[PDB]
């Protein structure tokens, strides 16, 4: 499996699906971050403050603009980087569903060996664990195996490369 | 003697040197604390776990505290002022909490909940262990208050500014249960009272109004509605105003007489301003639960009658699921129309009114900005008024880049209100008799002579004082009756602003800032904690912060940028601007034109005058056919005269032997100032490789669109000391031209261009004459749009320098210029 | 208020990017010194000839833009020492250099008005022949009516005076260059 910098459209969708309590099939990209929080300010300014700590200049009022405009204007001056406000969403993922001990490094060699996914997949691996984040502590190692598993069929179906 | 105690979670440590006649009750409390400790994650980022040794210290001074009884002085208080003292002799270096909390949050992988948990155990922890804030704080916005320097005013949110206000008063009573305590049982008493005093409130009241009940179990909390329902949001938003107050004054150390005579004045929005008249009027913390009750009675009693008024109406599911469908919100009395002007709106209100009756017409009920006004009405009717707005909207995934200005559709958020009452609409009228009734029976009066400091009337923004009427007659009748004039009341004169108000972040603290940025007026939301990104607006931190960075104010593009006169010693006499201060010539420019500036004639003739004129890069094919010309302009001119070069960025062959040839013509010391970049905005690469390499005084650059604008400012972001003239252009200049109108981007950018101050803004594109730049030297031009003066640098002239002598322009061109009349912007688009 | 005499007065308008009293001083320069602070404080606060001479970054020489030779000078070096006398009154003001020749602190640059619109930056070498130090008069125009770069080296016999210097220092005869190569 060849390895590229993560894609910058998958990253903001993740950030808006796990914003606001969604999956990734409700929110389409063709559709505004005014129009899908609808009334609530108090969520879109510090939305834009979550997308200020990612990828750090934003467009004038990227509120009214659609998310292929949004995510096609961050792949001007992005490369691959997970950053701060990503990387710490990760953090507080992990350290609430993955098993008490559960490390990041265990999933990194488990995709690296079992499905062959370098760190510029596995970034976008893990941006689809957070964004469909299970219910409750998955205890049992295997269950966080099999939603491993589930989760890195989604990323393989979504980008379209076999696994 | 001291023996030393450590409280770790697996990397982060903190030493306690605990004294050794008690410290085995410490190693007692150690234990039970590291049980109550979760197990250690890398990173630290699990919720519910200290990030930080300060959080750990927190988070045991809180355990400790929770522990403690303020009656029975038990053996827990003997060790709370040993970790609270280390607490001040590590962390608290003079600041609050809350100003290294803000370090925290902004420096290490700190959160907001984890941050006001933080705030609560030390603020729990400090008030346990009897320990009150008595001492005056010297907070440097309170030192530049007593000295003069600073004026404060004190705003009041209204309805509408969230979704759920109840979550405010859920973290204020989670982050502050020790101090609003008072207030909360207080209110819920005479409330209480009121519904067994006052008739017909018990059944206003189903789920009743023991708030002491949902607060302590927020499980039991009925819904928005009953809570959303307004003789329940109105008291409890008249509480959640008073416990902001009542906490910043504890926080602080003053008397809420002393924190009221303080501020310059004090206003509300809507039913907010019986809170600024509660907080003018009071003295002393026993002369506080007399404003609070007559406050509490008040917002009763307009609340009930106004419900028993105009009632909720129930709403069939066809219009709710349209009205869901269009993302224009759950349908209520109140509508928010964003983004366009009051007599759009009051138009469309007609054009709804004109197939209405009286009893149902929709009346533009608020104006709580230049552009964000509220309309009220039936449900039904404001749903009637948004069938036609959806039908105005443009598209919101629609690109009008390509289209002229006046042909492209205007572009706004409608939206309906978080509320179930129709404030300042006449469908309450028939309650404003009754409400009078139940304040006198109860004896509710506001006298005149008890407020102390000037309180600022929501509908035409007089002081309340000067009332030749009743003050609690005046306050209903604003808040049912008369339409609220935001940008009229905030007509006074501050330094800082405080929004006590329910919101916080998207309060009324951050409308009031956009509505008056730019005026010097470093408002700040006082109601919630966190970082401003951009530090336009402060927060909770700035209040108490006793340093010499709590004075930092916000700017005033007026004054800074005034321009001035200045001579030299030959009394030659320049206008001072931020550009001509940079080039020692007035701020004038003659932008590179192809072909009026590709004469080696012109530029010099220019030049010799004593102007600043680009060289046209259009014009020229070859790096010798431009070199022969340059070296022309060399020999023509006087000596240590300049001049600059004028590279169109959609022609990659003509940078591609240009940037080269200014790169060694600037290594031979020849005379080129500066590079102007026409026709886009190079990347931040290669505008980094332009600043970098070709050793320029600063670089011209030409943004088209407001996208545009945003990458100049990246650039000036990038290489913050190098001089950058931002040359903008409307769309009705002369040559290659954009769509767009020439006034509308500057009062969308203006403040965040003027927020590097490395750019010279430079206007131009329509002038010819000192009378029309005149505005725009000024800053004044802006005025007339309704926004602070916004003052440019400097200017260009393309097309009026074009019928001049030394122009190669052919004598029967000059005749067919001068023919031709010109029009006023407005037709320019035809 | 239409009052001409309100206006302020400065000497040169220009050279300000926008970004941003002692009369006998003595500035030690260490291996830490902040070249910029120094050069500031070498220029003091009044806008004069010697402000333009340690601040302007550009000097002209005919028409061509070259780096600022003052500032190069200058620039701090351990066991350099500058005075400012008269440094009050700019028309008086002369700025001395002296550094470590042969071990002992000697003067090596006077820098100062030679006339009003004159400076002359008097260049001084000590390791001479004969032991009398030899002097070499850098001439430059101090213009105010072009305020982007006041500071034009006058390059009227500049190689003349120059050679005239190397001359006293290498050759031992009567300084003379009129005669043919050949
Ligand atoms: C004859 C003419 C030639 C121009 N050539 C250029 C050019 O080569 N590059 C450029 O960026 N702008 C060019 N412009 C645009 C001008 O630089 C400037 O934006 C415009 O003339 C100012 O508006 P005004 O004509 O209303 O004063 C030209 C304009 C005119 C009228």
């Amino acid at each position: 499996i060849a390895d590229e910098p993560v894609k910058a459209s998958l990253l903001l969708h993740v950030l808006v699906a796990h914003k606001l309590k969604k999956s990734l099939d409700s929110i389409p990209m063709s559709k505004t971050i005014k129009d899908l929080v609808g009334g609530k300010s108090t969520v879109q300014n510090e939305i834009l403050g979550d997308l200020g700590k990612e990828f750090g200049t934003t467009p004038e009022k990227p509120e009214e603009t659609p998310l292929e405009e949004l995510a096609e204007t961050f792949q001007d001056t992005f490369s691959g980087a997970l950053g701060k406000q990503s990387s710490s969403l990760l953090s507080r993922l992990i350290s609430s569903k993955m098993p008490g001990g559960f490390t990041i490094t265990v999933a990194r060699k488990y995709l690296q060996t079992r499905w062959g996914l370098p760190s510029g997949r596995q970034d976008g691996v893990l941006l689809v664990a957070l964004s469909n984040e299970p219910a409750a502590r998955l205890g049992s190692e295997a269950d966080a195996k099999a939603f491993l598993d589930s989760m890195a069929q989604k990323y393989a179906s979504i980008v379209g490369v076999d696994l | 003697s001291t023996r030393p105690l450590t409280l770790s979670h697996g990397s982060l440590e903190h030493v306690l040197l605990v004294p050794t006649a008690s410290f085995f009750i410490a190693s007692q409390l150690q234990e039970q604390f590291n049980k109550i400790l979760p197990e250690p994650t890398e990173g630290f980022a699990a919720d519910d776990e200290p990030t930080t040794p300060a959080e750990l210290v927190g988070k045991f001074l809180g355990y400790v505290s929770s522990l403690v009884e303020p009656s029975k002085v038990g053996q827990f208080d003997q060790v709370l002022n040993l970790c609270l003292t280390e607490f001040e002799n590590c962390y608290l270096e003079g600041n609050d909490i809350h100003a290294l909390a803000a370090k925290l949050l902004q420096e290490n992988d700190t959160t907001l909940v984890k941050t006001k948990e933080l705030i609560k155990n030390y603020i729990t922890a400090r008030i346990m262990a009897k320990r009150p804030f008595d001492k005056k704080s010297n907070s440097a916005l309170f030192r530049a208050v007593g000295e003069g320097n600073a004026q404060l005013v004190a705003i009041f949110g209204g309805q509408g500014n969230t979704d759920d206000y109840f979550e405010e008063l859920r973290d204020l009573y989670q982050t502050y249960h020790v101090l609003v305590g008072d207030l909360i049982k207080f209110s819920a008493e005479t409330l209480s009272e009121l519904i067994r005093t006052t008739l017909d409130a018990e059944k206003v009241f189903t789920q009743g109004l023991n708030i002491l009940e949902w607060l302590e179990n927020p499980s039991n909390t009925p819904d928005k509605d009953y809570l959303l329902s307004i003789p329940i949001s109105c008291p409890l938003i008249g509480v959640i105003q008073l416990a902001h107050y009542v906490v910043t004054a504890k926080l602080l150390g003053f008397t809420p007489g002393e924190l009221r005579s303080y501020l310059k004045g004090a206003t509300g929005h809507s039913q907010g301003l019986v809170t600024a008249v509660a907080i003018a009027e009071t003295d002393s913390w026993e002369s506080f639960f007399v404003s609070v009750r007559k406050a509490i009675t008040v917002l009763f009693f307009i609340g009930v009658r106004c419900y028993e008024a105009y009632p909720n109406t129930s709403l069939p599911p066809s219009i709710l699921e349209d009205s869901l469908e269009n993302n224009e919100g759950v349908p209520s009395p109140m509508l928010s129309i964003s983004n366009l002007t009051q007599e759009q709106v009051q138009d469309y209100v007609n054009k709804t009114n004109s197939h209405l009756p009286a009893g149902k017409q929709v009346e533009i009920s608020l104006v709580n900005g230049a552009k964000n006004l509220v309309v009220s009405g039936p449900p039904q009717s404001l749903y009637g008024l948004n069938l036609t707005l959806r039908k105005a909207k443009a598209p919101s995934g629609l690109d009008q880049s390509r289209i002229p200005f006046s042909e492209r559709k205007l572009k706004f958020s409608n939206r309906f209100l978080p509320v179930a009452s129709p404030f300042h609409s006449h469908l309450l009228v028939p309650a404003s008799d009754l409400i009078n009734k139940d304040l006198v029976k109860n004896n509710v009066s506001f006298n005149a002579k008890d407020i102390q400091i000037p309180v600022y009337d929501t509908f035409d923004g007089s002081d309340l004082r000067v009332l030749s009427g009743s003050i609690s007659e005046r306050i209903v009748d604003c808040i049912i009756r008369l339409p609220v004039k935001w940008e009229t009341t905030t007509q006074f004169k501050a330094t800082h602003i405080l929004d006590f108000g329910p919101g916080g972040a998207s309060g009324l603290g951050v409308l009031t800032h956009r509505n008056k940025d730019g005026t010097g007026v470093r408002v700040i939301v006082a109601g919630t904690l966190d970082i401003n990104p951009d530090d336009d607006y402060g927060f909770k931190q700035e209040i108490f912060d006793v340093t010499s960075n709590g004075l930092k104010k916000n700017p005033n593009w007026l004054e800074e940028y005034h321009p001035k006169l200045i001579k030299n010693k030959s009394g030659k006499i320049f206008v001072e601007t931020k550009f001509s201060k940079l080039i020692g010539r007035p701020p004038l420019l003659v932008p590179g034109m192809t072909p009026c500036t590709v004469s080696p004639d012109f530029v010099a003739a220019t030049t010799n005058a004593g102007y600043t004129i680009e060289l046209a890069g259009g014009g020229y094919f070859s790096a010798a056919g431009m070199t022969a010309a340059i070296d022309s302009v060399v020999s023509q001119i006087e000596k240590g005269s300049t001049f600059g070069i004028n590279l169109i960025y959609v022609n990659p062959f003509m940078l591609q032997w240009g940037i080269p040839l200014i790169k060694e013509l600037r290594s031979k010391g020849y005379p080129i100032q500066f590079l102007t970049i026409g026709a886009g905005v190079p990347s931040l690469e290669v505008a980094s490789e332009y600043i970098e390499t070709l050793g320029l005084k600063y670089l011209g650059l030409k943004p088209g669109s407001i996208d545009a604008i945003s990458q100049v400012i990246n650039i000036a972001k990038a290489h913050p000391n190098f001089p950058i003239a931002l040359q903008w252009t409307g769309g009705r200049g002369g040559g290659h031209h954009s769509f767009e109108d020439a006034h509308t981007p500057m009062l969308q950018m203006y403040s965040k261009i003027r927020r590097h101050p490395n750019i010279m803004l430079i206007f131009g594109s329509g002038f010819g004459s000192a009378d029309d730049t005149y505005p725009y030297l000024t800053g004044e031009w802006s005025t007339k749009f309704d926004y602070p003066p916004m003052p440019f640098d400097g200017f260009l002239f393309g097309s009026r320098v074009m019928i001049a002598k030394e122009v190669k322009t052919s004598p029967d061109a000059k005749k067919c210029i001068a023919a031709c009349t010109g029009v006023p912007d407005d037709k320019w688009e035809q | 208020g239409d009052d001409e005499s309100k206006i302020p007065a400065v000497e040169y308008f220009g050279g300000e990017s926008p970004v941003d009293s002692e009369d006998s001083a003595v500035f030690k320069a260490t291996s830490s010194t902040d070249e910029e602070s120094w050069f500031k404080a070498l220029a003091g606060s009044e806008i004069n000839w010697r402000h333009a001479s340690f601040l302007c970054s550009f000097i002209t020489q005919d028409k061509m833009f070259v780096s600022n030779p003052i500032r190069k000078v200058f620039k701090p070096s351990q066991g350099m020492v500058v005075e400012i006398s008269n440094g009050n009154t700019s028309s008086k003001t002369v700025v001395t250099l002296s550094e470590p020749v042969q071990g002992e602190l000697k003067p090596t640059v006077i820098l100062k008005l030679l006339k009003e619109n004159i400076i002359q930056m008097e260049m001084i070498e000590n390791r001479t022949m004969d032991g009398k130090p030899v002097s070499l008069p850098l001439l430059y125009n101090f213009n105010p009516d072009n305020g982007f770069a006041p500071i034009s080296e006058v390059m009227e016999d500049r190689n003349q005076r120059i050679k005239e210097m190397y001359w006293k220092l290498w050759i031992d005869e009567p300084f003379n260059l009129d005669f043919d190569p050949r």
